[PDB]
Parts: C-alpha cells; structure tokens; sequence
C-alpha cells in the first residue's frame, strides 16, 4: 500500500555491563582500551569470583528471600492478581539484583527501577520499600557481614532502594524544529539504557592532548574517520586558530565542511541530494526529518553551492540548540534522543558507517514515494527486475551500489506491463514469432535466440533434440523445454543467480513477459524451492500461459515488458507525447516588438 | 576574508539541559562576514544579549579586496 | 553486547535466575578473562607491527599492489592498512567482550556492501585476516591466538 | 588534473566557469604540446634516470634497505623510483599534481612506514631523481619537472 | 583579482604557490601590457562608448526609465553605463572579475528592483555597450572585455 | 588586498580611473612580477631547510629551548616551527601580492594577544623572524631578499 | 586536566630532573589520601540530589531571590539553578578525586563570572550557595574529608568572587 | 596520568566516576610503592643506562650524527636519552604515557626532522635504552618500563 523505507537490524541496549561500557567508551573514542580501562576489565574479572558466588547464593535462597519479603496488606482485600504481581515484582527485584551482581553494574537496576515509584500504585510504596529493606536485611543475614562482599550486596540493595525512591523523572523531549518536524518524547529509562556517547567540548584552557582528542572527534564526526594520522589533515591554520582562545568548534566545523577534503569525500562522488543527506549526518548528527527540510536544502544548494549548505546547517537554530558553540556534533541515534519513525530506515542506513557506500539518495526517494502510489516493480524489490536486453541475466546487486527501494505489494496486486500487441501492428510482431521462418533450421536457431538471447556455441548445442525435431519426433514446445533443461541454460540462468531472480529471468525467457504479482512469483519460487530447476522449467513450459500464447509449435517470443524497458528502448524520448512548439514566441524577444 | 569578533551570551528558554546537554552560552567567536547577519539573527531569535561586536579582519569602506 | 549481556538476555528471556550451566559459562569467561586482557594489552602495544607483518606475508608482491591492483595508488594502500587496523582492534573488542556482537554490529554489517561497492577483493581481505590470525598466534601463544582467531574467523565469516 | 579543479571550483558555488578560469583553460591548452614533449622525454630516458638516481642515492646514503644486499629490495626501490617519475609525467600532462597526489602522496607515509623504510631516505632519493631530471632536461622543462619533484619532497 | 585568488587558493590547503599558480602569475604579468592598453583605451573613449550604447539601446528598447522624458533619469543611466565600463576596466586591470563582482554585480538584482528598473532592460543595455566595445577594440581586447560584459549580463 | 587591489580601491574612493602615477605603481608591480615569481619558487623549494637553519641559528642552544623554556617539550618545538613556517609562507604570499595586507589580515591581528596569553616570548620570536630574513637574504641575494625582508620587517613590527 | 601527580611531574619536568624527595613526599600524601578521596567521591555521587536539596534549602529558599521577580522564580530558572548546583557538586568531586583544582579553573571558573553577569545570575547568591553546599558536605562526610572537599569548594567560590 | 584520564572519562558524558573507576583509583593507589621504587631505580642508575645505550647504539648504527666527531652533538644526544628515560620514569609515576606523550611523543617527528637526525636512528637508540633497562630492572619492572619504551617505538 505504501513504499518501504527499509527495516534495518537494530540492537537496542537494555542496560550496560562492565565490559560493554568499557568497550563502548574505547570504541566511541576510536582507540584500543588504555591501561585504566584495562584495569577496569581485569579488576571486574578479578571480582567475578565473588560476584558469581553472590549470585549463586542469592539464586539458591531466592524462595526464602521472597517468602520473608507500615500496614501489612491483606491477601483477600488486595486481590489475587495484585498479590500475584506483588510476589512477581519481589522475585523480579531479587533476580535483577543478581543480574547486576554478575554484570558488575547497577545500570540494569537503575534503568529498570528509577521510574517505578508510580508504576507500582504508590499507595504501597511504603510497603514496597519495607519489603526491599527486609530483603536487604535477609540477604545480608545469610551472607556474613564483617568485611566481605556483604558490603557489596548492601550497596547494590541500597542502590535499588535509592532508584525506587526517585519520584517522577521528566521524559526527555526532542522538540520539533519546524512546522514540518514532529516533536518527540523520550523516557529517561530509554535515555539511561542508551550507549554513553562522549560529549567533546573544547574550552580555550584545555590541555593539548584533550584539544587533540576533540579535534580527532571532530574528524570522526565530519570526515567519518580519523584523518589526523594522514597528511591530508594538514589544516594547520584552522587547527591553530581553533586551539587558542578564538576560532571555536562551530567555526572549525564550518572550516572542515568547506574544505576540499570534505568535497572529495562526500560531495565529489555524489549527486546533490545524497550529498545533502550526508551533510545532514556530518553537521547535525541526524538525517533528513521531512521532505520540506530537503526542499529548503536543495533550493539553497541550487542557487548558492554546497558550501552555503554547510554554512546554513552549522548556522541553523538546531545546531546551536544541540551543539551550541564549542560542542562537537555527535550522532543522534536510538538512545541518544527520541527517534522518529518517519526516517527510520534511511537514518539507520545513514548512521551506519556504510552510508557512503550508497549513491542513490535514500531520504528523498523514501519521503517522496511515500506520498505516491505503488511503483512498477517486481514484488520482491527492484533487484529482482532484470535488464530488458536481448540476452543476459543482469540484476541490480544488493551490495554493489545499493539502489534499493523496498515496496510491499499485496498477493493479488498485478504489475502493469507494456505489451507489444496493442502497440505496433500485425505483420510487425509476426516477424518475431517463428512458428513450426518456415525452415526447420531457422526455428531451431530462433528457439536458441529465445532460450539464450544470442546464438550459442557448438558445445551448448542440444544436438539430440535437433535430430528429434528434424525427424518430427518432438514438436517445438518439447525442443524449447529441452533447451531450457540443458546444462548451459542452467549455468546461464539458474546457478549464478538469486533464486527468485533466476525464476523471474527464466519466466521472461520462456514466457516472453515479466511476472504480474506475488501469485505467479510465489508459485514459481515455491516450485523451484521444494522441487528444483527442471521442475520449474517443466511447470513454466506446461504453464497455461505458454499454451495460450505459444501453443505447441511456436517458439516463445517477447510479448510484454516493464515500462522501464521501453524507457530504455527510447533514449530520445517517446514518439509524440504532446505537439511540439517549433518556432515559438517568448516574451522579451517578442516585446522588442 | 573579513571577520567579526563577537562576544555574546545566548540563554536557553525552551529546554532544560539535564547534565550533559549543558554546553556554555558566553562565547567569543570569530564570525565570517557572510554569516554574521544570520548568526546575529539566530542568537537574537534564541534571546541572546550581544555585548561586543568588532571587525576582527578587514577594514571599513572596502570597495574590493575584503574577502 | 558482551558474553554477560547475552547470558543475562537468555536468562531474562526465559525469566529465571542464572542457571548452573549459565553460571558455568560465565565461569569460563571470567577465569579466562585475565589471559584475554593480557592478549588485549599486547595486541594494543603491537598492533602496528602485526599489520606490517600481515601485509608483508599475505598482501605484498601479489599483483594487487601492482598497477591496476586494488592496493595500488598509495591512498588505497593507506585505506587497506586502516581496514586491517580496524579488523585487529574490533576483533580485540570482541575478544574482551567474549561475544561477536560488536563485530556483527560495527564491522560485518556494512562491510560486504562497502567492499562490493568499492571493488575491494573479498578473498584478499580474508587471506589478510587469516594471516593476522597466524601472526597474532605466533606472537601470542596457541591459546590466546586461538581465542582471538575465533573472532578473526567471525570477521572472515561475515566476508 | 587542473581542469578538474577548475570545474570543481565552478561547482560547489553553483556557478558557471568564469572567463578567468576559461583563460586558465586556454593557457593550459596551448602549453599542452610542451607538456606532451616533456612526458615523452621522461618516458624516453626513465631507465637512465632511475639508474643514475639510484647510483647517487647509494653514494649519498648506503644505510638504506635498497642496498642491504637483497636484490628484491633493490628491484622494489628501482620500481618505486620509476613509478614516481611516471607519476610526475602524469602531473605534467594533467597540468596539476593531483594525479601525483592521488596515486602516490596521499597515504604515502602510512604505506612507507608499514614497509619499514625511512621517510627521509625516500625523500633524499627523490632529491637525487630531481637532480637527474635537472641534468637531462631543458631549463623550462627542468623547472616544471623539479616543481612536482619538490611536491613529493614536501609530501615526505 | 588573480593574485588574491591565487594566494587564497594556496592558503586553503595551507601551502605555497603550486607549479600552476606561479605560471598563471607570469601569464598575468606578461599580459599586463595588453591589459593596461585596454584600460587606457576604455578610459579614453568611455564618453562615446556610453553615448553610442545609449543610442543603440534607445533605438532597441525605448520603454525604459532611461528615456521616459526625465533628464535626471537619463543622466543617471549614462552615469551607470560609465560606471560599469569603468568596473570592466578595473576587471581587466586586476586580471579577474572581482572588482566587477564586489562593486557592480553581486547585489545587482535586489538594488535595481528597489530602484524599480526592469532588469532585462539593463541586460539589453549592457549588451549594447558590449557590442560598442567590440566596435572600438581589437580582437583580443574585445574578447577580454566581452568576458566581463557577459559577467554583467549573467548577473542580471 | 594586493597592490592592484589597493590601487583600484584608492581610485574607487576618489571615484576616477587610475592616473599616470598609479599606472607607474602598477607598471612597477608588473615588472617586479617575474622576479617575485622566481623568489616564490625558491621559497617553496627550500622552506623546511630555511626553517631548519633559522631555528638552528637563532633559537637553539639558548635556555629558551631547554626545560622551563617555551620551546621545551616536543609539541612546543613543533608549534614553534609551525609558526615559523607560517611566517615564511605568509611573507611569501605578501611578496607575491606586493602588499602586507595579507599579514595585517591573517597573521598580525590577534597574534600578539595570543602570544602574550600563552606566555610565548615575543622577543625571541622577532629574533627568529629576522634570522629568517637573513637566511632568505643569503640564499636568494640582495634584491629579492630585500623585497621579502621588507615584509619580514612588517611582521617584526606587527609582533612588536 | 591536571591532577596532583601531573602537577608534581610538571614542575619537575619544567625544572629538568626526576622527582626529588619533597615531590615524592607530596606524592606520598596524595597516594595515602586516595582511599578517603575515593570513599568521599562514592558518598557524594550517591547523595547528590540530597546535597543539592539541603543546600538550596539552607541558603536559597525562603528569600526574595526565589520570589516574584527573583532569579529562581519561573520554574525553568529554578531547575536551571538545580542543574548548576549539581554541576558544581560533580566538578568539586572531580577536583577532590584528582587532588587538583585545575579542572575547575579550565572547565568551571573559566568565564563563569562573566557568563552569570551576562545572564543576571546573582554571583553572591550562588557563592553563598556553594558555601552552604560545603557545609552540607562537611556535615554528612566528616571533618577531615569534608575539609578536603571544602578546599575545592573554596576554590570554586574564590574563582566566582 | 591515570587519575586525569579517569576524571576525563567520567567527564564528557556528565556522570560521576563509576565504582569501577574508583576501584582503579584505589588500586593504582596500592600500586604506588612499586612505582616509586621504579622511579627511584631509573633515577639512580640513569647515567650508566645512557652510557651503555650509547655504547650499543654506536656499535649497531654508526652512521649517526652523534658519532660524526662533534662532542657537542654527542652530548646533546646523551641529554636527549637521559630526558627520555626521565619521561618514562615520569610515566611510571603517573601510571600512563600521558607525561611521555605530552612532553616527548606528540611533535617528535616534526622536531627531529627540523633537527635533521634520522628517525630510525632515534628508534635504534631507544631500543638500546630499552634493552639496558631490561638488563638493570627485574622482570615486572622490566615490563612496566618496556611498555612506555614500546610507546616511544610507535611514535618514531
Ligand atoms: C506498545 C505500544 C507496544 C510496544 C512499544 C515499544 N516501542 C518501542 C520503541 C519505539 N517506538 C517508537 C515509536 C514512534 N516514533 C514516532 O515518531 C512515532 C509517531 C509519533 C512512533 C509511534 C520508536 C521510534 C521507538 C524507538 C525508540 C525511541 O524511543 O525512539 C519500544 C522499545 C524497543 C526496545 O526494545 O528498545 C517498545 C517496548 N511494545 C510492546 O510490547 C507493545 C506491543
Ligand atoms: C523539469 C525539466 C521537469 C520537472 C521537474 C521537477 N523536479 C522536481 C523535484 C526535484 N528534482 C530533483 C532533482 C535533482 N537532484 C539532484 O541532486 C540533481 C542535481 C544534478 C537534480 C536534477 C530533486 C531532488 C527534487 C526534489 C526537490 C525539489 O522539489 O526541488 C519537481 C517537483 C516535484 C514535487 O513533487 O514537488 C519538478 C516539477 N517536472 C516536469 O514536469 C518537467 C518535465
Ligand atoms: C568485447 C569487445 C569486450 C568484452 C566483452 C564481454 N562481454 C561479456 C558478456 C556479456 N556481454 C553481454 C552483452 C550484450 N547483451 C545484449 O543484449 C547486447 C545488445 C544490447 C549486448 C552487447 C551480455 C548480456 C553478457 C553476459 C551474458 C553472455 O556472456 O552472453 C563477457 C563475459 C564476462 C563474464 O564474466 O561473463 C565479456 C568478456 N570484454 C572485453 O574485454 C572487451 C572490451
Ligand atoms: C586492505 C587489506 C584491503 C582493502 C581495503 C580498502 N578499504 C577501502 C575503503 C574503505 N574501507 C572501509 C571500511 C571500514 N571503515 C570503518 O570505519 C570500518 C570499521 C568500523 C570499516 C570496516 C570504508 C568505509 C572505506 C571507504 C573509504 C575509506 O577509505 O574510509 C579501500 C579504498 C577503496 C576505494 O576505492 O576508495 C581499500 C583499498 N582493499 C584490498 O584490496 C585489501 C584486501
Ligand atoms: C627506493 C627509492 C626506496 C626503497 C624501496 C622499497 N619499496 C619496497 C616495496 C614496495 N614499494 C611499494 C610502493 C608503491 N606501490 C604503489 O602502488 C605506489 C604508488 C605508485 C607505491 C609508491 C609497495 C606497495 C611495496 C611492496 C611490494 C609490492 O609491490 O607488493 C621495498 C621492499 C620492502 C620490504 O620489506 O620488502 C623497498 C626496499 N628502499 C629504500 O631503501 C629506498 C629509500
Ligand atoms: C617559535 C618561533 C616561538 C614559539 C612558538 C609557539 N607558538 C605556540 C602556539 C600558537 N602559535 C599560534 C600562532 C598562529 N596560529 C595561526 O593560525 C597563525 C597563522 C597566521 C599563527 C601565527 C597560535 C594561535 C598558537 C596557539 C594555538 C596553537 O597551538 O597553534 C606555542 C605553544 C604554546 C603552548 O603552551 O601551547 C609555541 C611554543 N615559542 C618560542 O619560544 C618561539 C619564540
Ligand atoms: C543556582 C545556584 C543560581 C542560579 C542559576 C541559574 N543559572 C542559569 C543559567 C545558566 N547557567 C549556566 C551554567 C553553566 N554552563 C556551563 O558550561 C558551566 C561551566 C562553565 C556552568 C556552571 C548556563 C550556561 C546558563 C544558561 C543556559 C542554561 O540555562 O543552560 C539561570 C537562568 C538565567 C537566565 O535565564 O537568564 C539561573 C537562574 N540563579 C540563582 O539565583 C542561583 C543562586
Ligand atoms: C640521540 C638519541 C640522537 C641524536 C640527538 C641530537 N639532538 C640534538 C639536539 C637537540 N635535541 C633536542 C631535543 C628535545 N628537546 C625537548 O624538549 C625534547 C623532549 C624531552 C626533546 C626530544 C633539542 C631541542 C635539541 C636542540 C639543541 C639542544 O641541545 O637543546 C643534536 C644536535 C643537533 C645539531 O647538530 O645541532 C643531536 C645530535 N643524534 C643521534 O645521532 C641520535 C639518534
Ligand atoms: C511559580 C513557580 C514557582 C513555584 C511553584 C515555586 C515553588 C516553591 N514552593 C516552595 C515550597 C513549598 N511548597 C509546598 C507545597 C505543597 N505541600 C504539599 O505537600 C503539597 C500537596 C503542596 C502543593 C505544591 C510546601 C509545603 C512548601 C514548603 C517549602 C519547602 O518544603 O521547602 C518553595 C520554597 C521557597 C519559598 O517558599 O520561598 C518554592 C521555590 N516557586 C516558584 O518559583
Ligand atoms: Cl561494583
């Protein structure tokens, strides 16, 4: 019903362990973990003995812990479901304490507990904190409290009680930046679960290494990677103006954007629209929110160049609202702020490091074609549509230059195909038919040029079928089936091909027309997947469409194409779409009356 | 190119910064001429008191050669 | 996602405390963690020398460094070196995590499309990464080299 | 090439090429025959240029991997020298150092530092090759070639 | 000018004048005699250039404020024509259209719309002045002048 | 701004064309252009060598270089030779342009304040600039060395 | 930023020798206060909201600077003041752990007074607030560690005066 | 130092130093005595370390400016060696190469190229200092000082 922006694989972080946080920090700094991060990992793995045995004893005595766990409530007055949820919550809290102990971080507790004050009905919060305190007392009662890790269990229970005592924490807000931009809200649990992103702020009195760290993060934001090791980052005047008391991080972002390094990376190999999307990534930390934002950017580039677009992005209200003056732009993804569903696919394909690997501009295609009806496309995306030439299964690769526009067609949806029957005439399409073009030999050759769009070598000749048809033992339909069951046909159209692409190209060669919808394509794919290649060839030759169109004594021929096929078959444009205006009069040349 | 040395303090009136979103507001910044109009308008839109605007680079009355 | 995250994810998805087999898997991770960390440190101090030796033994004096090859045109050579450093450091990240999730989320997704769009040979990349596995094996020891070659082999799996 | 940067400078500000840039194009287009002659000269005497440059380079520095007794390393040094004077000829033909930059000086230090070869050794060999091109070329051609030689010297 | 643009192009990649920039500088300095000859010719005959251009522009486009019967408007149009040909003289002296751009042809549309003058009428007049500049100049002189005249045309 | 640009600005302020005196100034610049281009080639040829010799002859083996001094630590020596290369390249630009306006717009403004803010010693800096003037005067000769050393004295006064 | 060890190294590096016996003795003092500095940081981190609560209660509430026309009036400005107080506490924690007030001089006191004078924040009011926060850390930490953190809170006040 | 980097990592994300960071703190504090012992050991025998490093480095790489006959250059090279072993002891004291990076391995290549001494010669000399520090220090001690030695190898 509507075109798809892509559903990429996302892994939302529910919490942080100790190793995940350290690796997140080292990764977000683009470096090997250093000696203190090394000491983090090694010290936590050293305490792992005590942590695992704490979790062992707590899981072993969980039944008695939650059995032991203000005005005590009545079972009958509270309700059976509410009593069940009280016991479930209590066992759940103990489980998450053991989870935190093994993970070495209270991030799971703090994320999953801090905003629970009113989720639990808040008239039983005194009962809740008394029960949690009694669980703390009992867990320490059978875990000896002199100087052991019972201090650790006390601290983790205290952190759980402290998180639960925190009242209503305000949801974070990604406010709409324009009339076309929707505002979004964001729970603080989702904010605290999200991966910590370093906020590189450059102040004039920072030490040199901290400044160089901020410069390196600026390179990683803008140029997508660290270029400082290379001699291409020779920008000694911008760096030097940036380091001391002047030329702040915003001016430096602009200087990085207008540099020819940025043009070589993200403007020279791209058309304007893809370049605009990448600039949105590199200067605001987010993709295009809406079509109208892209209209503003595209018109601005059209009359003033791309450097003015960089100037407008870093001079925008949103830039000063998020990154201010001396904060490096950072990527605003899943847990950093609230995400919109509008650009979910394009923006998650843009935040990925393989965003320059795509040339076709993902945002504008999705945003425009959502406000348009369904496109003329094979039901399993446009990569399944081969190139309408005489021969050769030429499909768009999913990896090499991904130009993918996924679209959901219904099962009953049918493709519009441009037939050659209504077009042209008769005795114009009966020159490409080759029934029984009366010589047998010509019919063998034309059956080849249908089955393999060009004449084949002698090793690819199916000479036994030639002798059979010259003797009248088999008819044209059986010969075409034998050619389509030859080994070289399998190599040409079945082995080195995606299976539904293989089925579609065999359908185009054996039927002379693309498939219509998921009925046909689903049936062929199911046949060739549960039964195989020769079964699909037999089912396509014995298909009722083959019998109605090509019968038994007629070589298959192309009958229908995609409209893209005719657009390829008219590079000068179509014949007569509206009467031309040869020798016209325009104002200005007329006004000089 | 002719530069503006601008000191301004731009306050936030629409958002509460939690602990990290707080950056700074009192910035002294070299501003290019071709953007200073838009930066003045932007920091007037957000509500900043502009206390110091001087011409860091270039002279006054330049008919040519100012960029 | 480290090994602790994947283990607690399974346990919380089935809704129980950490089971004895799960605790045993955590035990193997936690008491192999010291050799993992040591391997991480010496992989950090000798990453440049490893990349040098691996380019020397796998990617040099083949016709991909020659004219018309993929490691002609010195910036492409530097990009090749940087890709090797990324693979080394992210295999290190996975080794410290105990899980290949950092690989699946930051390297192997995005890599095949990028390499096929740029025209980078996948086979030369996998032979370079397996040379990396051999070099880290030789300079580390059989156990640490196997534990990091598991993640180098995960990277080669995604290629 | 120089005309590539002329077109890219007309681009990125969304304007047509100015007649000043068109004048740069005219001047390069008439110096083209001289540049083609210089490139033919380099493709002619590249062999003796690499021979004499390696001779004087080993004379001024014997502490290089190129003369450590391993003849494969001397073959690789000879081939690097020949490739670089080929790139300088490309730069002459294109009228700009951007072929030379984008083939042999962008990731120059990372490649040669991976190859365990001193940077200033390559720089001094480039100085020797520059002096050989000075020795074999006419004065304007000598200046044009030695300028891109100096560009490589700066890259190291 | 050509010198300032060459320096800021050298400034951008924080480097010295490249093998092409000095060459363009030498071309500019050696064509300087011709440029000074063009400037002297234009400054000598600006009066008759403006008169003949206004003659052709009123024979061609008469529905203009230039010839709406007010002598102040006509005198302003003649002064503007002399100013623009003086700016073209500045452009040929500087080797680049930046004296024309930074003075005449950046805020041209907004300004001349504010004056309520039709822009295409000014384009017609600049075409007239360009044709008369052909009428008085030699082939290279008139080509270099028509360069900046069509800059003025594009700005309108 | 360059010599031609300053001449255009002056005659645009006065509103007229370039008179015969300004045409003499412009012919002076246009006949100095060839030797200025040769000197620009020479400075681009040996810039690192010039910086090497000047740091050796003016800044080394004084206690400014050793501990507690301003060119102590590797990064500050790199910053100092970076500043020396800055001064050399910008004096070369001013020599090409015939005017020190590029030094007054990009080099001299703010630099004294920044050097006093960082504790950079201005006196040894100006010594290094005039030692650079001496080395360029030595390796190019009197005339081109005089032209570039005039802008070196302009930088020396701007720091002063 | 610079810590106590980093400053010891920096003076000894500007002098040109290894750490003499006095510099190493200052290092002994720092390395033997490290345990209590870590414990004080744990306590300050755990009770940050409570410290800001009692601090704003004992210096800023119930006076006309929170009244109509005041600075902590119009709730978003009060929450701005809460954020400033929490920021000051966390940076005093960083200063206490490092052993040096260099981080405050680089990231807190650099331009803060001019900023507040541009926003109209009463400088004396937030200085009294920082001294009240010093008193709260004194009361709930002890005399010794409380005095230690009070040194860097005094540095905040002096850089604000 | 390690303390500074702990504080900076707790910064830039506006959080308190985590319990694990304070574990690092309270352990690096318990690492202190061996660090003082190393700094005292490296300071106590520094003269003999630089003498024996010079001995082996002049044995292995004689094509250096240190043994060109100028005792001023020799004394300056010994001063550089003593300074670098001082910085490595400083890095033991701090617990990380931050004093080492900031004082001696940030602008290392640019400075020694301004001083024209070959970079690999400095690398060979520091390798000699590294193996004498292996000779004079016990195994754990050899590890903690050879770490920052390997850092100096990376920078050169
Ligand atoms: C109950 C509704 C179901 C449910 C919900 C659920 N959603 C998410 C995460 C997100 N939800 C959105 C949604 C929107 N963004 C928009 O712009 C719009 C229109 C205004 C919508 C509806 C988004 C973008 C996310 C991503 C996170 C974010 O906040 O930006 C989650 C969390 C996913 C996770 O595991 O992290 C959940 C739980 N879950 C159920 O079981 C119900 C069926
Ligand atoms: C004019 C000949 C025909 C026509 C044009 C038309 N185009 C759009 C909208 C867009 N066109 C583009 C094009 C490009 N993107 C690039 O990067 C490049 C630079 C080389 C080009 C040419 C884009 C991205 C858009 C969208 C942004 C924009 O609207 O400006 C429209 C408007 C479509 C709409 O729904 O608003 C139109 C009308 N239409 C015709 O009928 C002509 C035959
Ligand atoms: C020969 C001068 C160059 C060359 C050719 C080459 N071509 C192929 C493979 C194919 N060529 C085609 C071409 C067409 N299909 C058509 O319908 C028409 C007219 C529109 C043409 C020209 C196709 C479709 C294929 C693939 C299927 C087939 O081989 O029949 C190859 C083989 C490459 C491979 O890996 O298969 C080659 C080598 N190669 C050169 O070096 C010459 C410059
Ligand atoms: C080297 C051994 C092999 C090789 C490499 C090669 N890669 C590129 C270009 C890129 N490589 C990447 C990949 C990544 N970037 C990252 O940040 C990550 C880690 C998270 C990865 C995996 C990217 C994005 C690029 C694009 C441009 C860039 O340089 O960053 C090249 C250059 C390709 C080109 O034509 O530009 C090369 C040469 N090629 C081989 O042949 C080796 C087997
Ligand atoms: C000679 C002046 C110096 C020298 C040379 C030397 N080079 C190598 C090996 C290689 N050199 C390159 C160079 C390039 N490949 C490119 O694509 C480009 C752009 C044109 C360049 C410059 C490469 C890639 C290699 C590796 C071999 C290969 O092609 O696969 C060596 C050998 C090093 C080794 O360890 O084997 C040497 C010795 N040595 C000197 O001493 C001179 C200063
Ligand atoms: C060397 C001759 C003297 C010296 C130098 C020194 N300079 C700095 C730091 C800076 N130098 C500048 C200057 C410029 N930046 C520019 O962009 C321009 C080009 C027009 C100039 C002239 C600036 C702004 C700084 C600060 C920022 C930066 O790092 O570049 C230092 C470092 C000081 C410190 O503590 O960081 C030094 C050592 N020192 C001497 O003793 C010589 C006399
Ligand atoms: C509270 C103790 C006192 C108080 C506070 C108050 N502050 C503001 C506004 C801001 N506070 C800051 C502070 C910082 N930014 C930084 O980067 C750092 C380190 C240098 C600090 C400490 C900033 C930048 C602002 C403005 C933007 C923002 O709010 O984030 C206000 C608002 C004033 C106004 O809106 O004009 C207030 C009320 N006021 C008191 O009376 C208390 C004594
Ligand atoms: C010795 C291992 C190598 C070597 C050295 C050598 N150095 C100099 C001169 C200087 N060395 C320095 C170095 C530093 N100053 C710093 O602040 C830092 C950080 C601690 C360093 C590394 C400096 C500044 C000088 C200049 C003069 C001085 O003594 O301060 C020389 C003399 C250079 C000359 O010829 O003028 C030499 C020879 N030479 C070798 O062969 C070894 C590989
Ligand atoms: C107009 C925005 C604004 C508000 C709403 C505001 C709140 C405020 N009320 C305040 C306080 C209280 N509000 C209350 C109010 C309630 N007591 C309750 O339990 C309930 C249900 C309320 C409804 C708000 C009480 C008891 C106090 C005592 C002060 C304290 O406990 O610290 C103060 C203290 C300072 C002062 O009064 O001068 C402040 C700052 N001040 C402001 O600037
Ligand atoms: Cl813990």
């Amino acid at each position: 019903d509507r075109t798809n922006g892509g559903s990429p694989v996302v892994h939302p972080q529910q919490y942080h362990t100790v190793p995940t946080a350290v690796i997140n920090g080292a990764h977000q700094r683009d470096r090997y973990p250093n000696h203190s991060e090394m000491q983090t990992l090694s010290t936590f793995l050293r305490t792992g003995l005590q942590r695992l045995e704490i979790a062992q004893t707590l899981a072993q005595h969980a039944n008695e812990i939650v059995a032991a766990g203000f005005q005590a409530i009545n079972i009958a007055d509270y309700g059976a479901v509410r009593m069940k949820r009280s016991m479930r919550d209590l066992g759940w809290f103990l489980r998450y304490i053991t989870y935190a102990v093994v993970a070495g971080d209270t991030s799971i507790i703090t994320v999953n507990t801090r905003g629970l004050r009113g989720i639990i009905p808040e008239d039983v919060t005194v009962a809740t904190t008394v029960a949690l305190q009694e669980m703390q007392w009992k867990s320490l009662s059978f875990f000896p409290v002199d100087s052991a890790a019972a201090a650790l269990v006390r601290r983790y229970f205290d952190v759980l009680i402290a998180d639960y005592q925190v009242e209503k924490p305000s949801d974070r807000y990604r406010t709409g930046v324009s009339k076309h931009d929707q505002g979004l809200s964001f729970p603080e649990s989702y904010e605290d679960s999200g991966c910590a992103i370093p906020r590189w702020v450059m102040k004039p009195t920072l030490p040199d290494s901290e400044k160089d760290a901020v410069i390196r993060a600026a390179y990683r934001q803008v140029f997508e990677r660290d270029i400082s090791g290379l001699g291409t980052a020779e920008l000694t005047q911008p760096i030097s103006q940036l380091k001391g008391e002047d030329g702040s991080m915003e001016l430096f972002i602009r200087q990085l954007g207008k540099s020819r390094l940025y043009r070589q990376l993200f403007y020279e190999p791209y058309m304007i629209s893809r370049s605009i999307e990448l600039a949105c990534r590199h200067f605001l930390g987010r993709g295009l929110s809406c079509m109208e934002e892209f209209q503003r950017y595209f018109e601005l580039v059209a009359d003033q160049g791309f450097s003015a677009l960089v100037d407008a992005l870093v001079s925008s209200q949103e830039y000063a609202d998020y990154f201010g003056a001396e904060t490096v732009p950072y990527i605003r993804g899943l847990g950093i702020e609230a995400q919109a569903c509008r650009n979910w696919g394009p923006q998650l394909d843009l935040f990925k490091y393989s965003a320059p690997a795509r040339k076709v501009p993902q945002f504008v295609t999705a945003f425009a074609s959502y406000r348009q009806p369904l496109p003329n496309q094979h039901p399993y995306g446009m990569g399944n549509d081969p190139l309408e030439t005489q021969f050769g299964a030429i499909f768009p690769h999913e990896t090499t230059n991904p130009a993918a526009q996924p679209v959901h067609f219904s099962e009953d949806s049918r493709r519009i195909l441009v037939g050659h029957a209504h077009r042209k005439s008769h005795a114009e399409i009966s020159q490409q038919i080759f029934s029984l073009q009366h010589s047998v030999e010509s019919v063998i050759l034309a059956a080849y040029r249908q089955v393999f769009g060009c004449e084949v070598l002698g090793s690819q000749r199916h000479q036994a079928a030639e002798t059979q048809l010259k003797g009248g033992l088999i008819t044209v339909r059986e010969f075409v089936r034998q050619l389509a069951k030859s080994r070289s046909f399998r190599q040409a159209y079945w082995e080195n091909l995606y299976m539904t692409k293989a089925a579609e190209i065999i359908h185009r060669r054996l039927l002379g027309r693309p498939t219509y919808g998921r009925r046909e394509t689903s049936k062929y794919y199911d046949i060739c997947g549960r039964q195989g290649f020769y079964a699909l060839v037999d089912a396509l030759i014995d298909s009722d469409d083959y019998r109605t169109a090509f019968g038994e004594n007629t070589v298959p021929y192309e009958r229908y194409v995609t409209p893209r096929g005719l657009a390829l078959r008219s590079p000068k444009g179509p014949v007569a779409i509206s009467k031309l205006r040869d020798n016209p009069h325009t104002v200005g040349e007329y006004m000089m009356r | 190119m002719r530069m503006f040395r601008v000191t301004a303090c731009v306050p936030s009136q629409t958002r509460i910064r939690t602990q990290r979103e707080l950056q700074n507001t009192y910035f002294t910044k070299l501003v290019p001429y071709d953007n200073w109009f838009k930066e003045q308008q932007r920091i007037q839109k957000m509500g900043g008191t502009i206390v110091k605007v001087e011409l860091a680079t270039g002279r006054r009355g330049a008919n040519t050669g100012l960029a | 996602q480290d090994a602790i995250t994947t283990l607690i994810n399974t346990s919380d998805a089935q809704g129980k405390y950490l089971d004895d087999s799960s605790l045993d898997t955590l035990q193997e991770y936690f008491r192999s963690g010291d050799l993992r960390a040591k391997a991480a440190m010496t992989i950090s101090a000798n990453a440049s020398t490893i990349v040098t030796k691996t380019v020397a033994k796998s990617l040099l004096y083949t016709d991909i460094t020659g004219p018309g090859g993929n490691m002609y045109t010195c910036r492409r050579y530097a990009a090749c070196i940087r890709d090797m450093d990324f693979f080394l450091r992210y295999g290190t990240y996975a080794m410290l995590a105990g899980d290949a999730s950092i690989l699946d989320e930051r390297v192997l997704n995005g890599l095949k499309e990028t390499y096929n769009s740029l025209g980078v040979p996948v086979g030369a990349t996998i032979r370079a990464v397996q040379a990396m596995k051999e070099v880290v094996n030789d300079m580390l020891g059989a156990e640490a080299g196997k534990e990091v070659g598991y993640y180098f082999d995960h990277i080669c799996s995604g290629l | 090439s120089l005309v590539t940067e002329l077109i890219l400078s007309a681009d990125s500000e969304a304007r047509y090429p100015a007649p000043k840039e068109l004048r740069i194009f005219q001047d390069f287009v008439k110096t083209g025959e001289q540049r083609v002659r210089i490139a033919k000269a380099l493709a002619a005497n590249e062999e003796r240029i690499v021979q004499n440059g390696s001779q004087k380079f080993w004379e001024r520095c014997p502490n290089t991997p190129s003369n450590s007794g391993v003849d494969r390393k001397t073959a690789s040094c000879q081939r690097d020298q020949g490739w670089y004077v080929r790139l300088i000829a490309y730069s002459i033909l294109a009228g700009s150092e951007r072929p030379l930059e984008d083939i042999g000086t962008v990731g120059i230090k990372e490649m040669y530092n991976n190859l365990e070869i001193p940077i200033r050794n390559i720089a001094e060999c480039m100085r020797c090759l520059k002096e050989e091109a000075m020795a074999v070329l006419s004065d304007e051609d000598a200046q044009e070639v030695a300028a891109y030689f100096d560009l490589i010297i700066q890259s190291l």
